[PDB]
């Protein structure tokens, strides 16, 4: 992969 | 060109800690905590923030290798598919960085995703970076000499600011 949380 | 995450997360404190968690079998730790400092350092001096590095407990910025579900919402699947993830700043999981161990990873003199390369995508989303419509771009979406190009350098500075 980018993530959110 | 850059793009940033929704409501533009940034680290706010003037140092950041990072932990190298875990490690691969296929590289030395010295090769491995060498090239984390150097992709961090290539981010870091475009703008005012600085990394201190621990070496036990919980760090603002957790890095490491894992196979399969490792306490995130997010398992990694073996060999192939996902190489890699990392989140965005934040508290608790924000800024952690993840390599998938069921890959193969090299320092440049063996076959393998070039971990330098990797870790600088990955940091870049850990400081606040999302995926750029530049080919050029460290940050493009798809994966030897390489530095940031200057879509990654605006993108950055425009985050944080430039560094003085
Ligand atoms: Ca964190
Ligand atoms: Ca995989
Ligand atoms: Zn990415
Ligand atoms: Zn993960």
């Amino acid at each position: 992969x980018g993530l959110v949380x | 060109g850059y793009s940033l995450f929704p409501n533009s997360p940034k680290w706010t404190s003037k140092v950041v800690t990072y932990r190298i968690v875990s490690y691969t079998r296929d590289l030395p730790h010295i090769t491995v905590d060498r090239l984390v400092s150097k992709a961090l350092n290539m981010w870091g001096k475009e703008i005012p923030l600085h990394f201190r590095k621990v070496v036990w407990g919980t760090a603002d910025i957790m890095i490491g290798f894992a196979r399969g579900a490792h306490g995130d919402s997010y398992p990694f699947d073996g060999p192939g598919n996902t190489l890699a993830h990392a989140f965005a700043p934040g508290t608790g999981l924000g800024g952690d960085a993840h390599f998938d161990e069921d890959e193969r990873w090299t320092d440049g003199s063996s076959l393998g995703i070039n971990f330098l390369y990797a870790a600088t995508h990955q940091l870049g989303h850990s400081l606040g970076m999302g995926h750029s419509s530049d080919p050029n771009a460290v940050m493009y979406p798809t994966y030897q000499n390489f530095k940031l190009s200057q879509d990654d350098i605006k993108g950055i500075q425009k985050l944080y600011g430039k560094r003085s």
